[PDB]
């Protein structure tokens, strides 16, 4: 995690990432997809 | 230099900084010169 | 089959299970318990 001030590009600076998870799950990984929330309000139709 | 290594001197971690100690564990051992750095200095001084 | 408590141990129902701590070398989901000793410092000692 780092502080930043720009959306458009990745920073030209160096910081290593440290290990949170290390599980012996054994499942191979070919593909993936991101999870991101959608907003809805009175303005939106709210249809799923 | 000044080939004196206290066994307690390493004890744990620290062996890492001291490569010489690491070798000392190692089976490999540096043997001090017959003429110590001080003696060599005296000899070089004698010659000089 | 006849689950009854009256029956003798052979024929009687089975209070039994089996598990692999298992020998095959592989990554480990689980292993048998490790024992531990006191942390003996300052002395020359074998250690794990």
């Amino acid at each position: 995690h780092t502080p930043i001030n720009l959306v458009r590009d990745l920073p030209q600076g160096f910081s290593a990432l440290e290990p949170l998870v290390d599980l012996p799950i054994g499942i191979n990984i070919t593909r993936f997809q991101t999870l991101l929330a959608l907003h809805r309000s009175y303005l939106t139709p709210g249809d799923s | 230099a000044g080939f004196i290594k206290q066994y307690g001197d390493c004890l744990g971690d620290i062996a890492a900084r001291d490569l010489i100690c690491a070798q000392k564990f190692n089976g490999l051992t540096v043997l001090p010169p017959l003429l110590t750095d001080e003696m060599i200095a005296q000899y070089t001084s004698a010659l000089l | 089959y006849g689950f009854q408590p009256t029956n003798g141990v052979g024929y009687q129902p089975y209070r039994v299970v089996v598990l692999s701590f298992e020998l095959l070398h592989a990554p480990a989901t689980v292993c048998g318990p490790k024992k531990s000793t006191n942390l003996v410092k300052n002395k020359c000692v074998n250690f794990n």
